[PDB]
């Protein structure tokens, strides 16, 4: 193996912030200067440090509640939500000491299938879901019935619509090629006289046969459309509290650890369903050489005869199958190497309805949740969170990773980077393969910092993995340099 | 071929007794693995750690003092008062439900699939699960629920003739120590197959009026296939702040001295693991390999006269087939054959028995930082100091070379080379020819060098042997340096 | 000549142990027997009654405000009435005429038939399992309900079994490896020589490992069986080898601190076959040899009677095995598991601190287990001849050799 | 419900052959000579491309994934599956 | 040849321990007839070992170790049982 | 089998076929103290 294992390096510490007026604390942090890769040391030694202070400054942190303050969670429920026979506080506190219970839901009701997943934030730069940011177990007044098929559902307060938009693309290509060539060239020669004589032969073949198959099947099934309300969202307890812990002063660390727990954005609108994708590539070759000769001479005489015969064959085949959404038996029977029968497809699509994946998303950045009805100093938290979001996007984008071999895709998983391999190579760098060459796709290096003013510039070099090596593939798809106005 | 050299177990002599603690009535002492018993050799009766009774002069600490709030009478946990009488058993004694949120109905839903395995510590030297680090069943006053993506399960009703899906296990309760658990259904499968064949046939004849005739045939065939399939039933992330430790880890952490004492800290690393899971992926994995080599060679030579003939033929087949997750039955079935029967049935069993696919983990000392207990900095630095030694002393790299690609492990004081084929030892083979492909794997750390104020070193070798025959070299960090 | 059991002289006797009302004597084993001579059956020690030469000390080891049960055992008062088999036997009915309340409220939970057996004693000689030192029908007032197990049915996990996780894993390893060869030659009055040789080699290895989870035993607050704690109370306190060996021979040198449950199958075919011939006349000679070893072995462990013994032999024969026969056997591992492999803790770690004289008993056990491993050593026996090695068994040392050398010492060919 | 289905195939095969044979003799010291040659080149190709893009809107997700699944033997789609979709 | 019909298979031994006598007889009868037992048979035998077990291996100690320590001349009786056990080895060849 | 013949000589045979089996139902181990006879 050509490897050197590379250790993670965090920076030297920031200077401390001055002590916060309302957290009574101070903060310091490091930037990841190099991610751990190829089995270097696991690092993650605490990326933030925090200390207490004496406080010499005023604070106004109590945003009041015309509602009822829930005993454990601190949520402000509207006073009409008490004694409805339902948990609106998160920890049941709204339903204590009620002289009667006034149910609105006359009937039993389901939550829409998977509606809680969409209540959590996404780290948009890795498409990973993170912690809960919205409370889809909160209904306010609720209890207007919705039906998908014959099942009745209760709409969450935060959800503007969840509805069964229901669509299916299937796409199929089967491309096949065959090419064969045969060459033969025979010869015979003779002489005699009354003494002398000669006889000679040559016979030959060259042959080749070649075949290729590319097959690609994709089903994009959609089974629901989701949109969140644009305003007045009831947030989740665990997020609401970490946002209340954020400093008024800008420390990057304490805002970064919000993103590492609850992500960077929230899902405002989404397309729900399943992907089935199958793609087969096969290449096949056969090759031959034959060469035969005799030479015979007489006057006393001599004979020589030779035969040479060669056959070569190869086949190489790669298949990838990818399934999203559904139930585990349908998932595995589609995961299997052989194209489905329509019965499995039917049962998979039927199960995708009850456990959809997310096909398409409209985000909003997470600071758009930090509204003054829930948080004091909200505008300074927003402005901090905006700046942290730009700095964090420059940390968690995988451009920092060293290049994989074998066309591996590097993904920065934490403070550590994993080369996800294509089919047909193994080992931590994707080095272990039988293949003489495989197309390297070009990989971008990280984008250089904003220079000067009157229109700043940023630059990129396609250098992190240079595109051409070992019969290279496509050079990178994005803007190779970029500019934006001070004002 | 290689040859073994047996060695029996040795431990170093006892450390002097650690002085009698105020609340445990206990003393501790330890020893070190001066040499673990290698492939050939007797086990020590002795282990690394010893504990003894002792009365002590002072009075044990008052249990009323934690957080200005409730703490349980016979165990570790200190609780926010709204957990007392919540209707749920928040500590081992149940004292947080004695003399009575309130009356929680949330136990209508069972705990999340695999809430246990993610709560256990893990050991990087042995790959074993440890005791509970997190409390797998602490709910912290929360009534929080995950939708089961797999709840769909058929039932007949014989009265009024209907076939209908059960409406059972639709939700699971999430433990407080889990930030998110997500029931996302994925599959990915990747399959590569490569075949290469060569056959060559040759003749040569000369006659002069002496005769010579030569005939050759050669054949080679190679087949490879690899299949990898993974199915996620769920993905999880454990909380990074306000962690509620298991009562056992909590009590064992109270029981740690504030001073450094390698024995009691090494015992906590043994008992609660080197690491704890921060996040991981749940469901099932199938992996399969076939590697097949065949060859066939024949040759004849005749001249005048005398005749000689030779033939050689070969076939070597490796199948590795490993199923993680599912029912014990269908895991054996899918290990034995691959089909739309075995994949479909295996996935039906992943509905009920998921297993951890891959996960992320951090060193056990990094838990203390994030606990509900407040600062424990002295214990954390001791717990790091011990772990930085434990990962040297108990390390499988101290076992023998395991020639022909065997896997070393240390358990107790004792080595196992899990040799992949042939009878165990340093050397391992009796079936294979002496031509076999095998790696070099690490010959372990030196102690730190004598040092200048700014120069100190540590070194390795790739193995005691070089890589065997033609074979792979190690990942290449041969030398390392330290702060002296 | 053949070999007989032999021992040292007996040592000098103990004093009378005042509370135990006995005296003790011991002897070393020196040869086990070998080569089909007089096999040992012979004991390490013996005991005699005495009227004691001094008073016994106060026996009672009471934990205080804890309930002292009809067993040897103390318990905390939350478990004095708990509607459960608290404290190692029923001991409670005269108190619990009130406060019935169970650990599990309104529910019907069953015992884990795997967890009851968790924490086997193990003897390092042969690595046989023995029944648990640990109680494992004690629940510490915790309900601790698991829905786990592949048969989709709930169970109550017993207190000492800190983890029992059904990590299902099914592996098959298969290897075949052939090398196959031929060499032949040929070369008034006349001369000729004809020569031929042929060789065939096969190595098949197959193993199928099927897990039914893993148990990890608790490393504090372990609640032990009444029989085991009593069998620690009844000890000499003076390092009498034969009396300590009697405790090892009923609870093991070690316990499995964590063990992996399930089943295994394993198969071997080795075939190694050769034939050689030469014939000639020179102005007759005819000289031959044949050498064959053929050895096929099958092991199955775990699962129920029918399926295992079907599969054992189906796999040994040429038979193309039905996948559903595997599914049946591998499913029956749910009902009838076996201990595949495990981590071993020396048994003295289960001598509870907060019992009288505990640490003295531990250092005695640590010495005794070292002796138990030493005088049962193979290294004392006489050497095997040719390619064999000295096998050890109770009352014999021997060897056997599938390699054309023969007898109980492989001496002849 | 929409289907586009498209099948396209091309085949070529070629064989070309050339041959020469020559002879000479003389007599009065007799003698004769002969020469012969043959040559072949042959080549062929196939291309086959089969595409299809079923698209459905409306109906239940299982009926959609069943109906949109392309039977290469019946690329318009099957009477039973299609009627089930029209029910859903 | 028809090996199951033929006189050719003769010289097979039988040892068989435990199980219900029907299935032990059937296995013996097939072998002394010069014929193979079917895999059906062995599993039927293995099912019957639940009724009628035998010991495959044993670890052995002389019986005097059972003589209770409370016996009124205990050590003398045990010592005479050792003196008696020792004579069996001479009482037979 | 081995033969040397010259019209010194020697001739040798050794041959067997074994089938061996075990069926195992359970281990028992029994007390060495507190025995009730
Ligand atoms: C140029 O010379 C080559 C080599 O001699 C010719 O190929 C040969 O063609 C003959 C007649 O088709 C083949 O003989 C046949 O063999 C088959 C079995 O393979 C047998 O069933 C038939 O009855 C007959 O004996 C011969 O095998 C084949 N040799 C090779 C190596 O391909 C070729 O046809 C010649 N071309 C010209 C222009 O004459
Ligand atoms: C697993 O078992 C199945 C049994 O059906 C195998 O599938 C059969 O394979 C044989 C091979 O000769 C074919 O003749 C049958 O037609 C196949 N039946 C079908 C359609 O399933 C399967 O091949 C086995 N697993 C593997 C990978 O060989
Ligand atoms: C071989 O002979 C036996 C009788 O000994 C007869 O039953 C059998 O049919 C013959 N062959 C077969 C079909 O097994
Ligand atoms: C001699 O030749 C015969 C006939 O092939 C053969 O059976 C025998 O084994 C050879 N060896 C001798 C007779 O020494
Ligand atoms: C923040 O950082 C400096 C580093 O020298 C500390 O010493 C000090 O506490 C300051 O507030
Ligand atoms: C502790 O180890 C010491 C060796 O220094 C012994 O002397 C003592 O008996 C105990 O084994
Ligand atoms: C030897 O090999 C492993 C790689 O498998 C390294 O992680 C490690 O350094 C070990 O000692
Ligand atoms: C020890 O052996 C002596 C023999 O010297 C006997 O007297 C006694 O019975 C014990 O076995
Ligand atoms: C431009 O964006 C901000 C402005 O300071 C910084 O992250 C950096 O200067 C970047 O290049
Ligand atoms: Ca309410
Ligand atoms: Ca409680
Ligand atoms: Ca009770």
């Amino acid at each position: 193996v050509t490897l050197m294992p590379i250790d993670c390096e965090l920076s030297s510490w920031s200077s401390w912030t001055t002590c916060d007026p309302c957290q009574k604390k101070r903060y310091r942090y490091a930037y990841l200067l190099q991610p751990s890769q190829f089995h270097g040391e696991p690092c993650n030694f605490s990326d933030k440090e925090v200390e207490d202070c004496v406080t010499n400054r005023p604070c106004r942190s109590q945003v009041r509640c015309e509602g009822f303050v829930c005993a454990q969670t601190g949520r402000c429920v509207n006073r009409r939500l008490l004694c409805n026979g339902d948990n609106d506080c998160g920890d049941q506190s709204d339903e204590a000491n009620c002289r009667r219970i006034y149910k609105k839901c006359q009937h039993e009701m389901d939550q829409y299938w998977g509606i809680g997943s969409l209540a959590s934030g996404i780290n948009l730069f890795t498409n990973s879901f993170e912690g809960p940011v919205l409370d889809h177990r909160y209904y306010a007044g609720g209890c207007s019935p919705h039906y998908i098929l014959n099942t009745r559902f209760r709409k969450p307060y935060n959800v503007e619509s969840y509805t069964p938009q229901t669509q299916g693309k299937y796409e199929f290509i089967l491309k096949e090629y065959e090419s064969y060539s045969d060459f033969e060239r025979n010869v015979t020669e003779k002489m005699a006289s009354k003494d002398r004589g000669k006889h000679y032969i040559r016979r030959t073949k060259r042959f080749s046969h070649t075949k290729s198959v590319f097959l690609h099947a994709r089903s994009d099934l959609e089974v629901a459309h989701y949109k969140l309300k644009p305003r007045s969202l009831m947030l989740h307890y665990e997020f609401l509290q970490r946002v209340k812990r954020l400093p008024l002063e800008y420390s990057y660390g304490e805002y970064r650890d919000l993103f590492r727990d609850f992500g960077t954005h929230y899902i405002t609108e989404a397309v729900l369903g399943g992907i089935y994708e199958y793609t087969l590539v096969m290449n096949k070759e056969a090759m031959e050489r034959g060469d035969y000769t005799l030479n015979n001479v007489h006057a006393r005489g001599i004979l020589n005869e030779i035969k040479d015969r060669n056959k070569r064959d190869t086949m190489v085949e790669d298949l990838v199958v990818l399934v999203r959404g559904g139930a585990s038996e349908h998932i595995t029977t589609l995961a299997y190497q052989e194209l489905p029968t329509a019965d499995l497809m039917q049962e998979w699509g039927d199960a995708v309805q009850y456990n959809p994946a997310i096909i398409k998303v409209k985000v909003e950045p997470l600071y758009e949740l930090v509204t003054a009805t829930d948080f004091a100093y909200s505008s300074t938290v927003r402005q901090n969170m905006k700046q942290a979001l730009e700095e964090f996007q420059k940390e968690v984008s995988s451009c920092h990773c060293a290049p994989c071999q074998g066309n591996g895709v590097p993904v920065l998983k934490g403070s550590r980077c994993d080369c996800i391999c294509p089919v047909g190579s193994q080992g931590l760098a994707c080095e272990v393969s039988y293949r003489k060459n495989t197309p390297i796709d070009g990989k971008w290096n990280c984008w250089s910092n904003w220079s000067s003013c009157s229109g700043r510039r940023k630059t990129r070099q396609r250098q992190c993995n240079n595109p051409p090596p070992q019969n290279g593939g496509s050079p990178c798809s994005g803007p190779a340099s970029e500019t934006l106005d001070c004002s | 071929a290689a040859t073994p050299a047996a060695v029996t177990c040795q431990l170093s002599n006892w450390s002097e007794w650690t002085d009698c603690f105020p609340c445990q009535d206990k003393k501790y002492r330890h020893r070190s693995l001066l040499q673990p018993n290698k492939f050939g050799g007797t086990i020590c009766s002795g282990d690394i750690w010893d504990q003894a009774s002792c009365s002590s002069s002072t009075t044990c600490v008052r249990q009323a003092q934690c957080g200005q709030d409730f703490q349980c009478k016979e165990t570790g946990r200190c609780l926010k008062r709204h957990l007392v009488c919540n209707g749920d058993q928040d500590c081992l004694d149940g004292s947080d439900e004695d003399d009575c949120a309130i009356d929680e109905d949330c136990s209508q839903y069972e705990p999340i699939p695999g809430s246990q395995k993610a709560a256990l510590g893990y050991n990087i030297l042995t790959q074993e699960d440890a005791q509970s680090v997190y409390d797998a069943s602490y709910y912290g006053g929360q009534c929080e629920t995950v939708y089961n993506g797999e709840w769909r399960e058929l039932r007949y009703d014989s009265t009024c003739e209907r076939l209908y899906y059960g409406d059972d296990e639709k939700y699971f309760r999430k433990p407080y120590n889990f930030l998110k658990y997500h029931f996302e259904a994925l599959a990915d499968t990747g399959i590569s197959s490569e075949f290469y064949d060569n056959a060559n046939d040759l003749l040569s004849k000369v006659k002069k009026d002496f005769l010579n005739e030569l005939n050759k045939y050669n054949e080679k065939k190679f087949i490879f296939t690899r299949i990898f399939t993974k199915v996620q039933t769920a993905h999880f992330k454990m909380r990074k702040d306000d962690i509620m430790l298991d009562e056992g880890m909590l009590q064992s952490l109270m029981e740690l001295p504030d001073q450094y004492n390698y024995g009691m800290y090494a015992k906590f690393i043994n008992d609660y693991g080197t690491h704890y899971i921060t996040s991981g992926s749940m469901g099932g994995i199938y992996e399969y390999i076939l590697v097949i080599d065949k060859a066939k060679m024949e040759s004849l030579g005749i001249t005048s006269g005398k005749t000689e003939r030779a033939r050689k033929a070969m076939a070597v087949e490796d199948i590795i087939s490993r199923v993680r997750g599912g029912s014990s039955g269908w895991s054996g079935g899918l290990a034995q054959n691959r089909s739309t029967i075995t994949y479909r049935s295996w996935g039906r069993s992943l509905k009920y028995n998921p297993v951890v696919i891959d996960f992320e983990m951090q060193p056990i000392h990094e838990v203390l930082r994030h606990t509900s207990l407040g600062p424990l900095e002295a214990k954390r630095q001791n717990l790091r100091r011990a772990l930085d030694q434990y990962l040297m002393e108990f390390n499988a790299c101290r076992c023998g070379p395991c020639f022909n690609n065997g896997v070393p492990i240390l358990e107790g004081t004792s080595c196992r080379c899990q040799c992949r084929l042939g009878s165990l030892g340093a050397a391992c083979e009796q079936t294979q020819t002496e031509g076999a492909k095998a790696d070099g794997s690490w010959s372990c750390w030196s102690s730190w060098s004598v040092c200048r104020a700014g120069i100190q070193e540590r070194r390795r070798e790739c193995d005691n042997p070089a890589p065997q025959n033609g074979g792979a070299s190690c990942p290449g960090r041969k030398v390392q340096t330290q702060a002296c | 000549s053949h070999i007989d059991c032999r021992m040292s002289p007996w040592s000098e006797w103990s004093q009378c142990d005042p509370c135990l009302r006995q005296m003790f004597r011991s002897r070393s084993i020196e040869v086990f027997g070998q080569f089909n001579g007089k096999r040992c059956t012979d004991a390490v020690g013996d005991r005699r009654q005495c009227v004691p030469t001094e008073p016994c000390e106060d026996a009672e080891d009471d934990c205080g405000n804890d309930f002292q049960c009809s067993t040897g055992r103390c318990i905390k008062m939350r478990l004095r009435c708990n509607g459960d088999n608290d404290c190692g036997d029923f001991s409670d009915e005269d108190d619990c005429e009130s406060e019935p309340r169970p650990p599990c409220r309104d529910r019907v939970v069953e015992e884990s038939e795997l967890a009851r057996t968790a924490g086997y004693g193990i003897n390092i000689l042969g690595m046989d399992p023995l029944s648990t030192p640990f109680d494992n029908e004690f629940y510490n007032g915790l309900c601790n309900r698991d829905r786990d197990g592949n048969t989709l049915t709930y169970y109550r996990r017993p207190w000492n079994v800190a983890s029992l996780i059904y990590e299902t894993k099914g592996e098959k390893n298969f290897r075949t490896e052939h090398y196959e060869e031929q060499i032949e030659a040929f070369k008034t009055y006349q001369l000729f020589l004809s020569y031929s040789s042929k060789k065939e080699k096969m190595f098949l290895h197959v193993k199928g490992e099927i897990h039914l989870g893993r148990f990890v035993m608790r490393n504090r607050d372990v609640v032990l069986t009444t029989t085991f704690v009593d069998d620690i109370k009844a000890l000499p306190t003076t390092y009498e080898k034969g009396e300590y060996f009697a405790f090892l021979e009923t609870y093991g040198t070690h316990y499995s601190s964590s063990g992996s449950l399930g089943g295994l199958y394993e198969l071997i075919y080795v075939l190694d076959k050769a034939s050689m011939k030469r014939k000639g006349v020179e102005l007759a000679v005819n000289i031959t040899s044949e050498n064959l070893i053929d050895d096929v072995v099958s092991l199955i462990r775990g699962g129920t009677r029918k399926y295992a013994f079907e599969l054992k032999e189906k796999l040994l024969r040429g038979t193309v095995i039905d996948v559903t026969d595997f599914v049946n056997w591998a499913s029956s591992i749910n009902d009838a598991p076996v201990l595949i492999s495990q981590k071993l803790s020396p048994i003295y770690n289960l001598v509870p601190v907060k019992m009288k004289n505990a640490h003295l008993k531990k250092q005695n056990l640590e010495r005794a287990i070292e002796d138990y491993i030493n005088e049962f050593s193979v290294r004392k026996c006489h050497t095997c001849q040719n390619g064999g090695t000295v096998i050890l068994m109770d009352g014999k040392c021997l060897c056997a050799c599938p390699f054309k050398f023969e007898g109980i010492a492989c001496e002849i060919s | 419900y929409r289907v586009l289905f498209y099948v396209d195939s091309e085949k070529l095969k070629q064989n070309d052959f050339n041959s020469v044979e020559e002879k000479k003799c003389k007599s009065s010291s007799h003698g004769c000579k002969e020469l012969e040659n043959a040559l072949k080149a042959a080549s062929g190709t196939q291309n086959n491309v089969l595409r299809g893009e079923p698209f459905i809107r409306g109906g239940g997700a299982g009926f959609i994934s069943g109906l949109s699944y392309l039977e290469l033997d019946n690329p318009a789609g099957n009477k039973r599956r299609y009627s089930a979709w029209a029910e859903s």
